[PDB]
């Protein structure tokens, strides 16, 4: 870092990272997503509309910001809609919490005042449980729930996105008591429509494809990067192709080499070869005669997939697998994957943890911003797996909190009573980021829930009715939210804004 | 090459110091707040312990060097008060700095800091009383002395934590904790947590299907190095360089393998019976997916990753003694733990040593997923550990929270001297330096600083109090009827460390370049 | 290369870089003092009492500064105290003396005035020095305890004195009538690890820690026979290239065996015919030793042939070829004791030895390994004072009384003489008087009124036995008091300073090739 005096990080530091997590949440989150352009150093175009991945990718420079980057890390693993309210919610107590410090208030009394209202917001949260629902085994449940998650994360086709989510998430496992982070895997397919998008389940491999069948039953596999190009390590790994008259001897001789190669896999067990290492063309032609599946060209993101899951290890060596380099898949089989060729295995009872929905596009640009809505909406599916307790809509959850921590400045007084009525604006800020979206005054936003007084129901989402204002049920409308994730996300919001807020001067030569 | 003499020389080292110390000013009490250090090796540091922030980086001054060897010093013995130490340095410097400014002589403040402080050490012996070491007083001091180091929130999740600690000595009293450190930290759910486990518990463990998970008559042999490689404490070198190494290498570790189990299954028979008692082994290394098999369904419970540190630790506790091979060794030199069971949280594996023969190792497991978190939950347990442990040491403890600072500063009254008058701007300066302490909880609090401290001395009048401001609301209190009492330690390396330091100050008046 | 300026601009730039060094130092000395602080070129600090100390680690400049670096190390091998001394008496000399002197136009005649003012120093200083006995230790005790005190050291002060005492008397030369003065390698001090008072043993000769260093080597003899080398060792130790091959193979195993072979052959002399020292000024090893040891015969290696001869005389025997040589006896006796004590598995032999040259190293113990050099320091004082009384019985009861005592002295002189001398020698008069003055400038008050009283108590009452005191800064009969200042180094630090002055006045060149 660099020398600071005068107390500078505190009234600095945290405002100027306040605006810069501003306003890349503070319209891509609720019902409409939008779309925020990151380059990245292989420069690419990449669209997010989730607050995890943008702060992935940007290096932070502020030292105040970073914390609140490890906050949202954290909601990024636990709910997936949690992630965009830590940097709404903290952002905001920040600013207004600037405006008390200079009245005279101290910054741990004010700290005080956050810690007893936050405990008293999760008090309020049973009052915010509005009907419960939870089917695991009813894909149509499931698709409303995760239907506020998606749409934050997406301005594309929302309602096709949640039947392909919600058809991987359910069939998996419809008896699971908990479900995984990693439980579905993406599978980044070039081609098609973003409509033609399909669910499969267990391993994908994206890369070619290649051997020939010779089992549908017997999906063994053994998994290595090391090259067919005449790297094998129970004999010599050295080629010959530096002489023009021992290359030709080795063009012909690499075809007994190969057959050596895939014997010695497959008779202690395997069936289609895994190979991140590369094939010749003599080498593709040996195992085509003899009918061993191929799956080659595989990059380090398709052996890894592969390892996680069933156990086979890879090494830069080849010599016939021990047990520990051999997995087992229920079934493979070959059929085309959005109408492109490719190797599809099968796990749903191998001990699943692996579905795959592709993800299609004719450019990579369309498949960044479907890779949001399920990689986010895969935990939201966990939230709903351990509890049933249903949360309204976004923006008509938050009223509630903030009309009653407005009692809670009454009945407790102290040099604390200023700190929770901050709290209770600072719930506010969350429909007031939609008021910024809509672009039309966020006072008027925030007459019209407090004025129908109805806590639970009423928001102003994003429509065109969002624009010459109404309100509308967000309780009944196939936008929901869940209990935990407003629990999470508010716990750990607080953690994040209250020890940023504490920052002062670092002291160096 | 410069040379700066007399009075302006003097005033470069004093102006340095109070600076210092008004930076820190920000610290102390929980009504205090974190500071943010970032050395130049990135990292988000928070911490509001003084000791940290003074060693990390700091300010460049000549004087920066002074207010982390009295830190240093502090730390070693007492292992608390560093946030406390620097701020009565620099009020006794500004007082100081009034009288030479006048017209006087450094020299004489000087003299009369050390009859003032003299007074204040005899002071400290009778304003101190005898309390219990009952595990519910030492909660009372735990309280105090953690929120001296950190935040409220942190201070109170770790009380009860630490007490038990220190607590589970054989009544082996010292001002310091020596081997009932362990660190072991975790990424987890739980934000911020500190759990008690009692005994030594190891880095990782090995678990397999035929395994003994639970184990009640534990008779360890701790083993270093390794399954791999027969005759070693030390690993042997690898062969992999080109493809025909690889082949090899693989191939002699089935010798090595073979060699080494032999020893453990005989010795286990000896012991145990067939399978009547259970056997722990102590890999610090890998475990082989052959030696896996054999061992576990012996009986055997293999344990994957320790460390040197946890082999120190596991000796005392069980009893045993190390050896670095894994070979036989006579019934009588293995050690007993009454317990042995694992806890599969996260992705790490614990597993404790319980029923410890000598209790001088104790576990806290530090929860924190992020970063921030793990750095301030983490750090106040090592400052606690030694703060506790000063007090169960101690047979007497001090009123606290400025309770005695403003009793030693009424009592000293001025016009006692009359010798020269040298020690009157002493023991005057040195009166309003311990007052420091009222001034900066009532400036992190509500109301004006010195307008808190003028009821302290108004109440401490009344006899039979002893008064002081609020840890926990800036306010006047009778310090001991709420429980607020620090440790005797601090208290009396106090004094020497803060009178040695800036008595050095004022003696400096060249400073050479 | 040649740089040209001439007269009084050469002989400002001398005043400017002495008087500067010599400011801190003047309040340094005394028994009130200041720190030098050094602010370091790669940082940190270094703070002492002692000028020199300083100025070596950075800035040395032409004129002024080597000098004083130069006189002082002179200083510290001579006596061994007043190294601090030195530096203030030819600064404040030159600065004041040189600037009046020079506008009225007059350098030569200064020059003379410095010997008159050496003159007349020597006969008024000798003439206050009360003669003391060395038969009475308590008179003794009173002198050595002020050396020690004058460092600001009271713990060790104590300890200092027991071993010190009897020690340098023991010391004689190799005239043997004398005693006197015992200057550095006739007396010595070297420290043995930790240690605690109750292992410390007064020694008043010589002791070596490279004799019996096993249990299997001399015990205890009372009276040793050294035995240099000649026909029971012998001189040669090294290895033969009498034809070399790197191409030979069977070369490389010859020559490595050459020095150890020759080794055994010295080994096997000291066998055959049994001393029971045998001394090498070669150095011995480990391994050399071992052949020894079975014998039963010490080995002292790693000496040097002056301190051989000495402790020879010490030992109770003479220099002899072989133990089948004897003659004449030149010492016969000379040791009382013979005393061998452990720490670690190094012996120490300490020998007791009474009125022979020896080299006399004492041994000392610190409370830790630490404190060894401390203590250490305490006693290059202590050794210091006892060369002074046995030289002359005669010393000075001064006490910075003693630098007023020759300042007032010589003003009453100027007076009367008259003549052409009387301005210079007024000069230099002042000039002494500066320094005592800044005694009580860290005492407090109007220095100069305080002076006064001092002059008119000069003439009337006493120069120096009633003095003044720097603690005090007013008078205090100077004697009751049991401050005094040892008479050996007041002479030196005096007769050095008007030399290096003088120096400094005759320079009217600096070049730079």
């Amino acid at each position: 870092a660099k020398h600071f005096s005068g107390l500078e990080e505190a009234v600095y530091r945290n405002i100027q990272a306040c605006k810069e997590l501003a306003q890349t949440t503070r319209t891509a989150y609720g019902p409409n997503g939008m779309n925020k352009m990151v380059i990245n150093h292989l420069e690419k175009l990449f669209v997010t509309n989730d607050a995890a991945t943008i702060l992935r990718e940007l290096e932070v420079q502020h030292p105040a910001a970073k914390m609140i980057v490890m906050a949202s890390h954290m909601q990024e693993q636990e709910v997936g809609d949690g992630t965009n309210f830590v940097l709404v919610f903290a952002g905001a107590l920040l600013e207004l919490a600037e405006e008390l410090l200079r009245i005279g208030l101290s910054v741990s009394e004010v700290i005080e005042g956050y810690e007893i209202a936050c405990r008293k917001a999760h008090e309020i949260l049973p009052n915010l449980v509005c009907c419960s629902a939870k089917n695991l085994r009813d894909i149509d449940e499931v698709s409303s729930l995760l239907r506020t998650s998606i749409m934050s994360k997406q301005y594309g086709n929302e309602v096709f996105l949640a039947k392909l989510i919600a058809q991987a998430c359910v069939s998996i496992f419809p008896d699971s008591g908990h479900f995984n982070v990693d439980n579905i895997r993406v599978c980044k397919i070039l081609g098609s429509g973003i409509s033609s998008s399909s669910v499969l389940h267990g391993m994908v491999f994206k890369k070619e494809t290649e051997g020939d069948v010779t089992s549908v039953k017997d999906a063994k596999i053994a998994v290595y990067s090391c090259p067919f190009d005449g790297m094998i390590t129970e004999t010599k790994g050295t080629v010959l192709i530096k002489t023009a008259e021992e290359l030709m001897n080795f063009s012909k001789g690499e075809e007994n080499l190969m057959d050596a190669q895939v014997k010695a896999i497959a008779d202690t067990g395997a069936n289609v070869v895994v190979t991140g290492g590369k094939v010749a063309d003599m080498a593709l032609h040996y195992a085509n005669k003899y009918n061993i599946m191929l799956v080659r060209l595989n990059s380090k993101w398709d052996l890894r997939r592969l390892c996680k899951t069933v156990g086979a290890t890879a090494l830069p060596r080849l010599t016939p697998p021990v047990l520990e380099e051999m997995g087992h898949c229920d079934s493979v089989y070959l059929s085309e994957v959005g109408d492109t060729q490719v190797v599809v295995f099968k796990h749903e009872k191998e001990d699943g943890a692996i579905s795959t929905i592709v993800l299609r596009g004719s450019t990579d640009n369309l498949m960044d911003d479907i890779e949001r809505a399920v990689d986010d909406g895969v935990n939201t599916f966990k939230v709903l797996t351990r509890d049933k307790r249903l949360v309204p809509g976004g923006g008509a959850t938050e009223i509630e909190l903030a009309k009653q921590i407005t009692s809670y400045g009454e009945t407790c007084p102290g040099l604390e009573q200023y700190a929770i009525k901050k709290f209770a604006e600072a719930f506010e800020a969350i429909p007031r980021a939609l008021a910024e979206n809509s672009g039309v005054k966020a006072n008027e936003v925030i007459s019209k829930l407090y004025a129908v007084h109805q806590e639970g129901n009423k928001n102003v989402g994003l429509d065109i009715e969002a624009e010459v204002p109404a309100v509308k049920d967000m309780l009944e409308a196939g936008i929901l939210d869940t209990y935990l994730g407003k629990y999470w996300a508010i716990k750990l919001a607080t953690n994040a804004a209250v020890t940023v807020l504490r920052v002062d001067q670092i002291i160096m030569a | 090459a410069e040379v700066a003499r007399a009075q302006a020389a003097l005033a470069v080292n004093i102006s340095a110091a109070r600076g210092l110390q008004d930076v820190l000013r920000t610290n102390l009490g929980p009504k205090g707040t974190m500071k943010m250090l970032v050395s130049g090796a990135g990292d988000i540091k928070l911490t509001k312990d003084g000791n940290v922030l003074l060693h990390e980086m700091q300010i460049q001054h000549p004087t920066a060097s002074l207010i982390a060897k009295v830190a240093t010093a502090q730390d070693d013995i007492t292992g608390d008060g560093t946030t406390s130490n620097v701020l009565i340095i620099g009020e006794l410097l500004k007082q100081a700095d009034l009288y030479i400014s006048e017209g006087l002589h450094p020299r004489i403040i000087t003299e009369g800091f050390e009859a003032a402080k003299e007074k204040a050490l005899q002071f400290l012996e009778e304003v101190k009383v005898s309390r219990e070491m009952d595990r519910e007083t030492l909660i009372d001091v735990a309280r105090t002395s953690l929120r001296t180091k950190v935040h409220a929130e942190l201070a109170d999740v770790l009380t009860e934590a630490v007490v038990d600690s220190i607590l589970a000595i054989k009544k082996q009293d010292e001002p310091i904790d020596l081997f009932m450190i362990e660190i072991m930290e975790m990424k987890h759910k739980s934000e911020t947590d500190t759990s008690l486990i009692r005994g030594l518990v190891l880095d990782h463990g090995a678990r397999h299907p035929d395994m003994k998970k639970r184990v009640e008559d534990a008779y360890i042999l701790t083993c270093n190095v390794s399954l791999e490689y027969e005759k070693t404490e030390v690993n042997s070198g690898f062969f992999y360089k080109s493809a025909e190494e690889r082949e090899k290498l693989v191939k002699a570790e089935r010798k090595f393998i073979e060699d080494r189990v032999k020893k453990i299954i005989e010795l286990k028979r000896k012991v145990c019976g067939d399978s009547d008692k259970g056997f722990v082994v102590i890999n610090q290394k890998g475990i082989d997916p052959f030696s896996l098999d054999a061992l576990s369904k012996e009986g055997i419970v293999a344990l994957r990753r320790a460390k040197r540190r946890n082999m120190e630790r596991l000796t005392l506790a069980c009893g045993g003694v190390a050896l670095n091979s894994f070979d036989d060794l006579s019934p009588d030199c293995l050690g007993h733990a009454g317990l042995v069971y694992e806890y599969t949280l996260g992705e790490e594996k614990f597993t404790f040593i319980e029923k410890c023969n000598n209790p001088r190792s104790v576990t806290l497991l530090i929860k924190g997923p992020n970063k921030h978190t793990l750095t301030q939950i983490k750090d106040a347990v090592r400052d606690g550990l030694r703060a506790v442990k000063n007090a169960i040491d101690d047979g007497c403890v001090v009123p606290g929270a400025g309770a005695v600072e403003v009793a030693m500063a009424e009592a000293l009254i001025k016009h006692k001297p009359s010798v020269k008058g040298r020690a009157q701007l002493g023991v005057q300066a040195f009166a309003d330096a311990l007052l420091i302490i009222p001034k900066v909880l009532a400036q992190n609090s509500g109301f004006d600083l010195q307008e808190t401290l003028v009821k302290i001395q108004a109440e401490h009048s009344e006899s039979g109090q002893l008064v002081g401001v609020d840890l926990n609301t800036g306010e006047p209190m009778v310090a001991a009827e709420v429980g607020v009492w620090d440790n005797y330690c601090v208290k009396k390396q106090l004094l020497h460390s803060c009178t040695v330091i800036a008595t050095n100050i004022l003696l400096v008046d060249e400073i050479m370049r | 290369n040649t740089k040209r300026e001439s007269g009084r601009k050469v002989q400002s730039g001398n005043i400017n870089a002495a008087k500067t060094i010599a400011d801190i130092i003047r309040t340094c000395l005394g028994p009130k003092s200041m720190m030098k602080m050094l602010l370091d070129p790669m940082g940190g600090i270094v703070m002492t009492n002692d000028g020199n100390a300083i100025l070596r680690e950075i800035q040395v400049q032409h004129p002024a500064a080597k000098s004083m670096i130069e006189i002082s190390r002179t200083q510290d091998e001579e006596v061994g105290d007043g190294t601090t001394s030195v530096i203030i008496l030819a600064g404040e000399m030159l600065s004041v003396a040189e600037h009046f002197l020079e506008q009225q136009m007059h350098p030569t005649v200064v020059i003379s005035a410095y010997r008159k003012a050496l003159d007349d120093m020597i006969s008024t200083l000798k003439k206050i020095s009360i003669p003391v006995d060395i038969s009475d230790s308590d008179m003794m005790l009173n002198i050595i305890n002020s050396s020690i005190t004058t460092k600001a050291i009271s713990r060790w002060s104590s300890l200092a004195c027991n071993i010190a005492l009897d020690a340098v008397k023991m010391v004689q030369f190799e005239e043997n009538g004398r005693k006197e003065i015992d200057i550095k390698k006739y007396a010595r001090v070297e420290k043995i690890p930790g240690g605690i008072i109750e292992d410390s043993c007064v020694l008043r000769g010589v002791m070596i820690n490279k004799d019996v260093t096993h249990p299997r080597m001399r015990r205890y003899i009372k009276n040793p026979r050294i035995v240099l080398l000649d026909s029971s060792l012998e001189y040669k130790k090294g290895e033969s290239q009498t034809d070399i091959e790197i191409t030979r193979e069977e070369d490389f195993t010859r020559i490595l065996q050459m020095e150890e072979e020759y080794i055994q052959q010295l080994c096997e002399d000291i066998i055959q015919l049994k001393p029971d020292v045998v001394i090498t000024e070669k150095g011995i090893s480990d391994l050399a030793q071992h052949y020894l040891m079975r014998a039963n015969i010490t080995a002292i290696r790693r000496v040097r042939k002056t301190d051989n001869n000495r402790i020879a005389r010490a030992c109770g025997a003479r220099i002899v070829s072989r133990p089948e040589e004897l003659r004449e006896d030149d010492v016969g006796t000379g040791a009382g004791l013979l005393e061998i004590k452990k720490i670690g598995d190094e012996y120490f032999t300490f020998i007791t030895d009474c009125k022979d040259p020896k080299a006399c190293t004492i041994l000392l113990r610190g409370a830790s390994k630490e404190i060894l050099s401390e203590v250490e320091r305490n006693l290059q004082d202590a050794m210091q004072v006892c060369r002074n009384v046995l030289l002359d019985p005669q010393l000075v009861p001064g006490g910075g009384a003693s630098e007023m005592a020759v300042a007032h002295a010589l003003t009453e002189k100027s007076k009367a003489m008259t003549g052409v001398e009387q301005w210079p020698y007024r000069a230099v008069a002042q000039a002494l008087e500066v320094i005592p003055r800044t005694l009580i400038q860290n005492c407090g008050a109007s220095t100069i009124r305080l002076l006064t009283s001092l002059r008119a108590k000069h003439t009337q009452e006493n120069c120096e036995t009633w003095g003044v005191n720097g603690e005090t800064g007013t008078l205090v009969d100077m004697k009751e008091l049991g401050i005094w200042e040892p008479l050996a180094v007041k002479l030196q630090t005096y007769k050095t300073a008007v030399e290096t002055a003088v120096l400094l006045l005759r320079i009217d060149d600096i070049v730079s090739g």
